[PDB]
């Protein structure tokens, strides 16, 4: 963890300063929904990054062709400035 | 209201997860906030549907909750998801 | 020394079949496809209804 | 009881979700629009007559000689407009739109802008085979995907981006 | 066929969204205490007394307009206030599902021309009151002229190749100035020999030849093969 | 692959953490030592901006807030 | 609610505060009393703020005060100031403006650094 | 006043009743409003300066370049005005067209100042502080807000002691002493 | 005629004449120096930087001419 000097989190301005149950179906219901919740969490959090890592690719992969479209443009207009 | 939102308070937050309730059937992508106006309610069976989708007089348990708890393959796949879960985020 | 190749690539039909197969479950995910009708009773449409959503095409 | 640190007060001189994605088309498969087959319904414009005209051309057996098919030219009361506005100097491709074959539509939009018009009501339906021959035009309509446009060039029409020319 | 599902609000008014594990679409029915065509009804408990009130599943693949709401249409024009004039109402499949997403105030005055579902259809009108049987043929709106008085939607499920002709007299008849107009095209049935999109792109201009402008259109193809759902509004005045 | 060989461009196995020192396993390589001294370098630059923070103080730092908060 | 007044005290690095209050009499470092104080030899560097004045000045307060850091002589000086500023600032809001520079003058006639510490050093000649 | 029909706004096209020609887009009542200015005219007692140092610098700028009292008298001016604080910088005489605003004339003020130091937490609190009285700059308290700093008393912008905000803050950080009076 | 306060405003400035524009809803008030017009609720619109003093101030109403002399 972040760990900080009393010396400097003792010395700091003050905006920027860091600052009954049931036992039985009831406890269980709730970590069932608890179990349900980390289910879902885990695996939209898989699916999210899943697609991060895709646009990973479609960047890369857009990026270097409209590097080359981009010469071929800059060479057209080129040869256009050099037959006058 | 805060009187039956104890009561409703979990299954509106699971049908907001019906994402990975099964692994079968990927609804499409929403974020379904709680809205401010809603009600419950059971269906009840046409009387030509017989043998074919009723469910039975002991079966019918009086809460979704309590139904989804009823099948344990389902929560076997719960078990089974989740202790794969915790010995990898242990 | 060759790479690995292909036994699929080794029959210029079947790939053709099998590449149409992907195709066919490659438009059930642009548009909506029909697919047979109402297959059993009808249960729900099984995958969701979103509100703020209208796939209808406008004119100007 | 008088408060503190008061402004004359003069005027503030500021302070006084259903999404649509159109579907893709039931006509359409990746590319190919399995749905035009003959006989065709052929969107024409203007410098598609004017150039028509001078390369001499006809159009209904210039387009069956083309497409080796029935095709149905087919003028937008909004580009008739257009080959109205022309002048004079283009008498010829009036009374020669101006024909019993050539079915023309009826629009509704305000103002005369042709090329708006058509792209708007080819992209709405993927049924009709533009015909044409602006550049702009031509680009606006190879971006969007599959519909067929033909153009005139030498001395027949050709066909761009139709699957069963031959 | 037992189990409890949450209800929401549609985009529309008077349509619901049923909320389960799957999620259904529903109505809120006039007749209570029935089933008339053989759906599934959800029955909620408003708590005063507690009433007992029920909810009509409303199956799209049985009704094009529920196979137009739920592949998504941008507005329509039945409201909870409207008049719906109903062209083409064979049975009490989809003019129950109009007549109580219009509720207890206003009309739904459904034609049909054919006997036999007319008579099933007045034995369905006599349980719910907001709804007018016709048995006329919808191409003669003078000998019904006597009992229609300028409605503010029409729906069109007439399956008959003469359909523009159809919904321009009936429109120019009894639909009012700036009035709504849903159209559902069969394209096998208006001609088999061209393709869809041809005859509903032939639809679609003679509809802006009289003079009702189309804003939209769908082609429900998950639900339905070949068919379209145009929305317009009568414009009669300024179509431009 | 250009003109290349799949043994060419095939595989080179990482070697294991040694079973003599075993006591203090999982010895660590380049990827776990980026993955470490990235980590390290956020950690002193939010340090040494707090510093910075602390010593530019200013103690006529006054706000409303300093009744609740003691 | 009761009256009190807290003061500082600061030798090299020992800190002394001084929690003065209205009372009875009992003057308590860390708890302890007054006569319980190390390394017993400058238990008078102690007692010099209420032996100069009088303990009849002393009569209605208590004096509480917590130290901190430095050594033995530096936590004696520290203590000495706090218990010093602590009376004259008590007598400064509290009780007679005239008792409190009569305590100023007699706490500066015998030395100031029991009043003000001497912070600013060294010198680069 | 209407919103008016569309032949009215046609055949009336130039009436404003809100914002005429000249009150060129009501950048006084709007920087007063951004710097909380008290009292009238004082955007235009602001101004009437930087056009006369724009109208002076024109005319150092006229007289030649070689001339003792002209390069005296634009060094002269350019350190006054960075020792008002008005500049940051010591920069080209371009600066004396580019940089100085009302804007910057007013940034000098005392409010926005103690804003800009943190004093208070907006300038409407610390024209409320200042005018109960609360601060000084060295020795004197400040009672009107009009008092603009140089560069020099950047420094001991202060409030006076027993100023019972000083006091709260310090029992705050609890090293209230209270031997000092405050 | 009926006690209604529309707006009541002390500008610590001497202030010599004043008059209404065309309704209630606006009027000029002629200040130490600069003459200033003021909405109905008694916020101000325009510091006049001409009428570089004024004594006197009228209306015309059926030309819309605010005059000062
Ligand atoms: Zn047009």
């Amino acid at each position: 963890g972040l760990k900080v000097p009393k010396a400097v989190q003792k010395e700091l301005p003050f905006k920027s300063q860091i600052h009954v149950v049931l036992g039985g179906d009831e406890k269980k219901a709730r970590s069932f929904i608890q179990k349900v919740l980390t289910i879902s969490k885990a695996k939209d959090s898989k699916r999210k990054e899943q697609k991060a890592s895709q646009r990973k690719e479609r960047l890369k992969k857009l990026a270097k062709m409209e590097e080359e479209k981009s010469q071929r443009d800059k060479e057209k207009k080129k040869e256009y400035f050099a037959q006058n | 209201d805060d009187n039956m939102r104890r009561e409703v308070q979990r299954d509106l937050l699971l049908i907001k997860h019906r994402a990975a309730l099964d692994p079968k059937r990927h609804y499409k992508k929403q974020r379904w906030e709680v809205p401010e106006r809603f009600a419950i309610g059971t269906i009840i069976e046409d009387k030509s549907e017989f043998y074919s989708s009723r469910m039975n007089r002991k079966e019918r348990k009086s809460t979704i909750l309590e139904t989804l708890m009823g099948d344990e393959a389902s929560n076997k796949y719960f078990k089974r998801k989740y202790n794969e879960i915790q010995e990898k985020s242990t | 020394l060759t790479p690995k190749r292909n036994k699929d690539n080794r029959n210029s039909r079947v790939k053709k079949r099998k590449k149409y197969q992907k195709a066919q479950k490659k438009l059930k995910s642009v548009r909506a496809v029909y697919s047979g009708g109402q297959s059993g009773v009808y249960e729900g449409e099984k995958t969701g209804i979103k509100k703020g959503l209208t796939r209808s095409v406008k004119f100007k | 009881t008088r408060k503190f640190g008061l402004v004359k007060r003069t005027l503030n001189t500021k302070k006084d979700l259903t999404r649509n994605i159109p579907q893709v088309s039931s006509a359409l498969f990746f590319q190919y629009n399995q749905a035009i087959k003959p006989p065709y319904q052929v969107l024409i414009d203007t410098n598609f007559i004017n150039f028509s005209i001078q390369k001499k051309v006809d159009i209904v057996r210039g387009m069956m000689d083309c497409l080796l098919a029935k095709c149905n030219p087919l003028i937008t009361d909004c580009v008739m407009a257009e080959l109205e506005k022309l002048g004079p100097k283009y008498r010829i491709a009036l009374k020669l739109a101006r024909d019993p074959r050539i079915k023309r539509l009826s629009c509704s939009h305000k103002g005369t802008y042709a090329d708006d018009c058509l792209v708007h009501r080819v992209l709405q339906h993927k049924c009709y085979i533009v015909a044409t021959n602006d550049a702009g035009l031509k680009q606006r309509i190879r971006k969007i995907p599959g519909i067929p446009l033909m153009s005139v060039g030498g001395h027949a029409y050709v066909i761009e981006k139709l699957p069963d020319v031959f | 066929g037992g189990a409890k599902v949450v209800i929401e609000p549609h985009r529309h008014a008077g349509v619901y969204i049923a909320r389960g594990k799957e999620d259904l679409l529903v109505t809120k029915n006039m007749a209570p205490g029935e089933s008339v065509y053989g759906e599934k009804r959800i029955s909620v408990e408003e708590p005063v007394p507690p009433t007992k009130v029920e909810y009509r599943v409303w199956n799209p693949f049985r009704s094009k307009l529920a196979a137009g709401i739920m592949g998504g249409l941008d507005e329509l024009f039945i409201a909870p206030g409207k008049k719906v004039l109903y062209l083409g109402a064979a049975s009490g499949t989809s003019v129950s599902h109009v007549s109580d997403v219009v509720g207890p105030e206003g009309v739904v005055y459904a034609v049909e021309f054919s006997h036999r579902p007319g008579r099933e259809l007045i034995s369905m009108a006599k349980k719910r009151p907001n709804i007018i049987p016709i048995i006329e043929d919808a191409r003669h709106p003078q000998k019904y002229r006597m009992l229609i008085g300028m409605v503010d939607c029409v729906f069109a499920d007439v399956a008959q190749p003469d359909q523009a002709r159809i919904i321009a007299l009936n429109s120019h008849m009894f639909l009012k100035d700036q009035g709504g107009v849903v159209i559902s095209i069969k394209a096998n049935c208006i001609d088999s020999t061209v393709d869809a999109e041809t005859v509903f792109a032939r639809e679609v201009q003679k509809l802006r030849e009289e003079r009702i402008k189309p804003l939209e259109q769908l082609t429900l193809e998950p639900y339905e093969r070949d068919h379209c759902i145009v929305v317009g509004r009568y414009m009669r005045s300024g179509l431009k | 692959a250009k003109l290349v060989h799949d043994v060419q461009k095939k595989q080179h196995r990482e070697r294991s953490q040694l079973t003599s020192r075993s006591r203090y396993g999982f010895l660590e390589k380049h990827k776990d030592y980026v993955k470490r001294a990235q980590d390290f370098h956020r950690k002193q630059s939010t340090l040494k901006v707090l510093r910075e923070k602390a010593k530019e103080r200013n103690p006529d730092e006054y706000y409303h807030a300093m009744h609740s908060r003691k | 609610a009761v009256p009190s007044v807290q003061t500082f005290g600061k030798k090299k690095s020992a800190t002394a505060v001084a929690h003065v209050k209205a009372g009875k009499g009992l003057i308590k470092v860390n708890g302890s009393p007054i006569t319980l104080v190390e390394p017993e030899i400058l238990r008078f560097k102690v007692y010099e703020p209420l032996l100069l004045v009088g303990l009849d000045k002393f009569s209605n307060i208590d004096i509480r005060v917590r130290v901190t850091g430095g050594g033995h002589v530096s936590q004696v000086y520290a203590i000495r100031q706090a218990i010093a500023k602590g009376l004259v600032a008590y007598h400064q809001k509290y009780v007679d403006e005239q008792s409190k520079n009569e305590l100023k003058k007699a706490f500066t006639s015998y030395d100031r650094t029991l009043l003000i510490a001497d912070s600013r050093r060294p010198e680069p000649k | 006043v209407r919103k008016l029909k569309h032949h009215e706004q046609k055949l009336l096209k130039k009436v404003d009743f809100l914002e005429w020609k000249q009150d060129q887009g009501h950048r006084d009542t709007q920087v007063m409003r951004t710097y909380h200015i008290q009292n009238r005219e004082d955007y235009h007692k602001y101004n009437r300066i930087c056009g006369d140092i724009r109208r002076l610098a024109n005319k150092l700028s006229l007289l030649p370049p070689t001339d003792p009292f002209r390069r005296k008298h634009e060094q002269l001016l350019l350190d006054k005005l960075y020792a008002m604080g008005v500049l940051t910088t010591k920069s080209k005489i371009s600066d004396l067209e580019n940089k100085v605003t009302v804007s910057a004339i007013c940034r000098r003020r005392l409010p926005v100042i103690m804003h800009r130091l943190k004093m208070a937490e907006t300038i409407q609190d610390a024209v409320k502080f200042i005018e109960q009285g609360h601060v000084r700059v060295g020795p004197n308290l400040i009672n009107d807000p009009a008092y603009l700093v140089t560069r020099n008393m950047e420094d001991y912008v202060t409030w006076v002691d027993n100023s019972k905000i000083k006091k709260t803050l310090l029992r705050y950080r609890n090293q209230i002493d209270d031997f000092d009076f405050s | 005629r009926k006690g209604q306060l529309r707006a009541e405003l002390f500008l610590n400035e001497t202030c010599h004449s004043a008059t209404y524009l065309q309704n209630e809803q606006y009027f000029a008030v002629a200040q130490k120096k600069y003459t200033f017009i003021y909405d109905h609720e008694g916020t101000e619109l325009h510091r006049l930087k001409q009428h570089i003093e004024a004594r006197h101030l009228d209306f015309l109403p059926y030309h819309y001419l605010l005059v000062t002399a």
